[PDB]
DNA sequence: CGTTTTATTTTTTTTTTTAAA
């Protein structure tokens, strides 16, 4: 075809001469970029595309697909040409594009097929990475060897929750995807595709029922990521490792009303720790953290968590029963074709928490899972074929509901909320929300909405406060503590008097340490220490009788 | 259903349809077939059609006049005299069951549950919503359910339907396992056909543990998946509802919480806003109002109440409200601290639990 | 026999070797594979490329005409040959992010002596082939993974591997026990780091022991196997020292619910009971109450005498074990 | 006067039924 010769030109003119943007065009940098990183993925954009010479939209259509072979040929013959080093390795080629105009689903039809297409997905469950065949041989007797592969794996689509037609089915379509463009699919994210519109190649071609089988498929050349959950410091290094951060955080913490400013303490530690120094010869010893609080219907024990889930290195959210299942049985019966069985979420965003109301809700046999991550740092499978075991490097938050009401008063606290003991005593930290008698002309303030730390980073802060600095110490002045366990067993004698330990003080030890996570200390001292004694001051004195003194003058001279 | 015959049932019947006629289908409505029987080449019988014929240009009380558009509320200079005379209310209290008597509050009451709610312009760090939870209990042969069959002919989905009936899959789909048409249809159902509008049901009374999982839902994520061997998304709740439980011997006898005269499950009575109940009493001269008016209920000539307010001009003037959208710095908004405040003084006797849900 | 991973090979890396390492998951038995045998209608040697079916000649055939088309071809296996089989498993690191993802895995082949050789629970690296089983143009053209095997070799972690594959110890041994101080010596060894039982632990040095399974003429196999009992309140180190008696013969340690009452060749497997690793190991554990009752039979069962049984399907184990446990406790009061 | 025939398994939701201090 005589007019191949020209495209190649306008390409050939195109890749090596341009100039945008005041100079050294990527186009001569990320074929190398590429070359470097050994990618086979350089891209275009359409808009640079129609800049320089729109006249490719209006060949394209009646085979885009001969318009990418003359654009990997363009592309070979530059790199081996000026990088003819290259000529060893992998040596061949294809590009991307991204005509950025949003199209959606549920409008490809009749007149949709085969040609050019812009358009988006929700990504849902589908199978593993496997290859194909690719080329023409097999013949010599007057082969299934020695026959060049190419990795595959099947898609599935789903359409955005958001912006739906008000009741009009969701709705599925099957697409594919190849082996450079693969190994980025998982569950439960969208992805904008350039896209392109066929069938298979022969999908029931035949006299038949009453109606075609046929089916409708779609492959992308360019995949661009719409979710990116992981990855401007003048702030973070001057302003978020002082103590005033708990005014400064705290100014930031809980931006729905000013209430409860124990808690804007409390999150300000909650997802600051995580630590292994597994011991010598013992075991693994501790790194967890383990929370709850009783609210009340009306409290705020629903819209408890719910600013965390964004922000988090990990976080992994499931409300509690009422559609709990068991899957949090596996007999070691590897999940065999067209056979689906399932297991426990733990080990997924293990160091990451379960963000958790109607916690008190769920089955015995789930909680069985829960419980010994928190203890032994371990779980045990019962009695199928395999026994197995589930990993627990992780954290433990919920929002549960009370019992058999509202709230209960300073009386204990189990009976304020029915959970178990032996649960309990691996749990580590409390609050609580009740409320006798400013916020209306905020709340209507707010009702009329009509349309200090940065938002943009502050999690690489807490990837520092959770990577960078880890000090440890001998017993700085914690031998005090021989009263703080003798005297109030034995002062706070029989109220509710029992709940302390060397667990109640290792969840100190947790955040104590802690402090210097977020202050970067590389040391810790009593500072550190009153402070934790104000959150146990603070919130153990709940947990106990309404003779409610016992705390405040046997410890706010701690405060 | 305008078609119904006795014994038999609305059987079911199979069709295509063109690109133009396509995906142009919603639930519940009265259109146009195309009678053009077709036979299938297998045999057994199919059926196929061409032709459908299912608010800018008016409805009932007008003739053409200007507006924000064409005629979509025009009829100002009819309506704004059934607008503003506040005792135009009392048409809404009165001209509308003439044919009924009960309680006089319910009858002043509903008509904001049939028109749209809040509707604001501010977050997306969270929703505001307009609807709220409904109920309505009282003991039977008290004429408590005659108005909700009503609807049905009153107002736009008003799904007038048992709930002794449901299941828990009433409202989605459940299953399919064999080639269907692609092995996974698990998106229909029973409730977002909604299309705006509302689904009260009856008996909710010996109603299961697992319907809430859906009322859960209701006022704060009208959200819809499933944890079956298909998919989840979600969609979105367009609806209110209605309550429909009863009592045992029926009198809610005061002398212990009415929480506890029926005692059912532990957040519904948080999240369901007003009750309006009608509870029972004997004093006869009550009952001779009834009775004196069937006196014309049978006897043919105008055998009810003199109306004042058509059902098609109250059915039209509904919508003009609601394409307006309040703004509120009202100073009195701000002294709603005091109304609150006050109530909670009246709340402190007779020590419900009550909040801002409430609010 | 330079390592790599499972996450890396791909469609470039297919009739290739390779050096990777990885971890045993479970596998199959040892069935069946020949190199040749023969056929009556032309006996020759069927020689094979590969560890078609004898198209149309039929050899049945030069008697005159007379033919016999379409392969009077009765395989003749007392002429053949013979090998082994097993189909190997791996699972892949824990380091090599199954946290966000899925663990991902596949399967491996073995052909005649290297059987018999590996089990489930050990640590391996391997030189396979990435080779197939399907072909082609399934949408278009799905495909087959595996690999075999070629010379493996596999890993001897530490100081634990005393288990499956000297006399300066016992000079070590005896000339302590020279000392008679051992009874109470010793009574501040089982919890070698720290305090509990002190005076009281002197009671283990009968039990790790036992006493003497010392059989009759007579009936009876008498109770060799005797226990003992712990019970208490939390914040003793209760959880950890028996968490360290694992490390200190052989058992399993958690309690209640967490040991304890396939789709593929048609035969119903049974891992059995409780006697896996508790027939010469003992065990301690809490929780008994804090345990549904349906499996709570057993212990009266297992324990005062392993009076064990089986009537799921129709068939009677008669096991036993000279096994034991401890108790722990957080019961009442 | 010649050259070719033939296999499917596990999970759902309903309506049945069945379990413990
Ligand atoms: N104020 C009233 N207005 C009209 N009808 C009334 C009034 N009070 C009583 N009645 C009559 O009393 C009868 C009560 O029996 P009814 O058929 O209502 O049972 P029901 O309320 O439908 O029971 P349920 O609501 O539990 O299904 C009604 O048919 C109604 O006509
Ligand atoms: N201390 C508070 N701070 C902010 N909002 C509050 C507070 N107390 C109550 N609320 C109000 O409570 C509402 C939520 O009630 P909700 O949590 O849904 O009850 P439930 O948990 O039983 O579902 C919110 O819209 C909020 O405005
Ligand atoms: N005498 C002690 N020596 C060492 N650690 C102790 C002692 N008493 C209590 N502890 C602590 O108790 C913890 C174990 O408590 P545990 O037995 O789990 O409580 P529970 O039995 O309620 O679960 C250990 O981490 C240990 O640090």
């Amino acid at each position: 075809l005589g007019p191949r010769t020209e495209i190649a030109n306008r390409f050939q003119s195109f890749l090596r001469t341009f100039v945008d943007e005041r100079g050294a065009y990527t186009y001569r940098d990320r074929i190398r970029r590429m070359c470097e990183q050994n990618m086979s993925s350089f891209v275009v954009s359409y808009t640079d595309l129609a800049n320089k010479e729109h006249v490719l939209a209006y060949f394209l259509p009646e085979a885009p697909f001969q318009m990418l072979e003359i654009f990997d040929k363009v592309a070979k013959d530059m790199v081996l040409s000026i990088f003819p080093t290259y000529e060893r390795v992998t040596t061949e080629i294809h590009v991307r594009i991204s005509l950025p105009l949003i199209e959606e689903l549920r409008t490809f039809r009749k007149l949709h097929l085969n040609q050019l297409v812009r358009t988006l997905g929700v990504v849902t469950a589908t199978t593993g990475v496997l290859p194909q065949l690719s080329v023409i041989k097999y013949d010599c007797v007057k082969n299934m060897e020695q026959t060049l592969y190419r990795n595959y794996q099947k898609i599935t689509l789903q359409e955005s929750p958001g912006r739906i037609p008000a009741g009009r089915i969701p709705r599925s379509k099957d697409v594919i995807l190849l082996a450079d463009l693969c190994d980025q699919c998982k569950p439960g994210d969208e992805l904008e595709v350039t896209g392109i519109y066929t069938n298979n190649y022969d999908g029931s071609l035949n006299t038949d029922q009453g109606f075609p089988v046929f089916a409708t498929v779609i492959i992308a050349n360019h995949v661009v990521v719409k979710d990116s959950k992981q990855v401007d410091i003048a702030t973070i290094q001057k302003l978020s490792k002082d103590p005033r951060i708990v005014e400064r955080v705290v100014a930031s913490m809980a931006p729905s009303i000013y209430g409860h400013d124990y808690i804007k303490r409390a999150l300000a530690l909650a997802l600051f720790g995580g630590e292994s120094k597994n011991p010598g010869e013992k075991h693994k010893v501790r790194g967890d953290i383990n929370l709850l609080i009783c609210g009340d219907p009306g409290t705020a024990k629903s819209q408890f968590l719910k600013y965390t889930e964004k922000v988090a290195p990990r976080a992994v959210f499931t409300t509690g029963q009422g559609a709990s299942a068991v899957g949090l049985y596996v007999r070691r019966n590897p999940v065999s074709r067209e056979w689906t069985l399932e297991a426990g979420a733990l080990v997924l965003a293990d160091q990451g928490v379960c963000l958790i109301d109607e916690f008190d809700k769920m089955n015995d046999q789930d909680r069985t899972s829960i419980h010994e991550a928190m203890e032994q740092q371990s779980i045990s499978i019962s009695k199928a074929g395999i026994v197995t075991s589930l990993q627990a490097r992780c954290t433990v938050i919920a929002a549960a509901n009370p019992i058999g009401g509202r709230y209960d008063p300073s009386m204990t606290f189990s009976e304020n909320v029915n959970l178990s003991e032996p649960i309990l005593s691996r749990f580590d930290v409390l609050c609580v929300v009740k409320d006798e008698f400013q916020l209306a002309k905020f709340v209507v303030h707010s009702h009329m909405k009509h349309h200090e730390i940065p938002q943009d980073l502050l999690r690489q802060y807490i990837v520092y406060a959770k990577e960078n600095i880890r000090p440890k110490l001998t017993n700085i002045d914690e031998d005090k503590i021989a009263k703080m366990y003798a005297q109030l067993r034995q002062e706070s004698f029989a109220t509710g008097s029992l709940p302390i330990t060397v667990r109640h003080i290792e969840s100190v030890i947790r955040m104590s340490e802690a402090h210097a996570r977020m202050h970067l200390r590389e040391n810790v001292m009593e500072a550190d220490v009153s402070m934790a004694i104000r959150m146990m001051l603070e919130s153990f004195i709940e947990a106990q009788k309404f003779s409610v003194m016992k705390k405040m003058r046997s410890t706010f001279q701690k405060y | 259903q305008a078609e119904l015959p006795r014994g038999c049932i609305p059987r079911a019947v199979e069709i295509i349809l063109r690109s133009e006629l396509v995906e142009t289908v919603q639930a519940g409505d009265r259109y146009d077939f195309t009678g053009t029987l077709i036979v299938v080449p297998d045999y057994r019988m199919a059926f196929l059609a061409c032709s459908v014929q299912a608010t800018d240009l008016p409805m009932s009380e007008v003739t053409a006049e200007d507006m924000k558009k064409q005629m979509t509320d025009a009829e100002w200079h009819k309506i704004y005299e059934m607008s503003k005379d506040r005792n135009l209310y009392q048409n809404l209290i009165s001209s509308l069951f003439p044919s009924i008597y009960g309680n006089d509050e319910v009858k002043r009451g509903i008509l904001l549950q049939q028109f749209g709610g809040v509707a604001k312009t501010t977050t997306e760090k969270t929703s505001l919503r307009g609807d709220i939870n409904v109920c309505i209990v009282g003991d039977p042969s008290t004429a408590k359910s005659q108005f909700l069959k009503q609807v049905s002919d009153f107002s736009p989905r008003a799904i007038y339907t048992s709930g002794k009936a449901s299941s828990a899959a009433g409202l989605t789909a459940a299953v399919v396992r064999d080639e269907e048409s692609f092995d996974f249809v698990i998106e229909a159902g029973a409730l977002m056909l909604a299309d705006n509008g509302i689904c009260c049901i009856d008996e909710f009374d010996k109603m299961d543990q697992r319907d809430q999982v859906a009322i859960h839902e209701a006022m704060e994520q009208q959200t819809i998946s499933i944890a079956r061997a298909g998919v989840r998304a979600t969609l979105n709740a367009r609806t209110s509802i209605l309550a429909a439980a009863n009592p045992i011997n029926g009198r809610y006898d005061r002398s212990k919480s009415l929480q506890q005269n029926i005692q059912l499950s532990a957040p519904i009575m948080s999240r369901f806003d007003l009750f309006f109940i009608l509870v029972d009493e004997c004093n006869e001269v009550v009952d001779y109002a009834i009775a004196r008016k069937i006196v014309d209920l049978h006897s043919n000539i105008e055998e009810s109440v003199e109306r004042a307010y058509t059902r098609e001009e109250v059915l039209r003037y509904v919508t003009f409200a609601r394409q307006f959208k309040p703004v509120i710095s009202q100073e009195a908004g701000h002294m709603l601290v005091e109304n609150y405040g006050h109530l909670r003084q009246r709340d402190t006797g007779t020590s419900w639990r009550i909040t801002v849900r409430q609010l | 026999s330079n390592p790599t991973n499972i996450r890396q090979l791909k469609s470039d890396c297919v009739s290739k070797l390779v050096k990777i390492a990885g971890i045993i998951v479970a596998a199959s038995g040892i069935s069946a594979k020949a190199t040749r045998m023969s056929i009556q209608c032309l006996s020759c040697s069927t020689v094979i490329p590969n560890l078609y079916a004898l198209p149309r000649k039929c050899n049945t055939e030069q008697a005159g005409r007379p033919k016999c088309p379409l392969d009077p071809f009765f395989i003749m296996p007392d002429k053949c040959k013979c090998v082994d089989f097993q189909t190997l498993k791996l699972q892949e690191l824990p380091d090599f992010v199954p946290q966000g993802e899925i663990p991902r895995h596949l399967q491996l082949f073995c052909d005649r002596s290297l059987c018999e050789r590996v089990v489930p629970g050990n640590r391996v690296l391997i030189q396979g082939i990435y080779s197939i089983r399907k072909v082609g143009k399934a949408v278009v053209g799905v495909r087959a993974p595996y690999m075999r095997v070629v010379g493996i070799t596999v890993d001897s972690e530490g100081a634990g591997a005393i288990s499956r594959y000297t006399s300066d110890e016992e000079e070590h041994f005896r000339r302590m026990a020279a000392s008679g101080d051992i009874y109470e010596r010793l009574s501040q060894s089982l919890a070698p780091s720290i305090f509990g039982s002190r005076d009281i632990k002197k009671a283990i040095t009968c039990m790790l022991f036992g006493g003497s399974r010392k059989r009759l003429p007579d009936g009876l196999c008498r109770r060799g196997d005797i226990n003992v009992l712990l019970l208490g309140d939390p914040g003793t180190a209760k959880s950890q020292l028996l968490k360290f008696v694992e490390k200190v013969p052989i058992a399993v340690y958690t309690s209640g619910k967490g040991s304890s009452t396939d789709p593929q060749t048609r035969n119903f497997v049974m891992e059995g009971g409780a006697m896996v690793l508790a027939d010469g190991g003992v065990v301690c554990i809490d929780e008994f109450d804090k345990m549904r009752e349906d499996d709570r039979v057993a212990i009266h069962e297992a324990m005062e005498q392993q009076t064990i049984s089986i009537a799921k399907a129709g068939i009677t184990t008669t096991l036993n074990s000279r096994c034991s446990v401890l108790a722990a406790a957080n019961s009442i009061f």
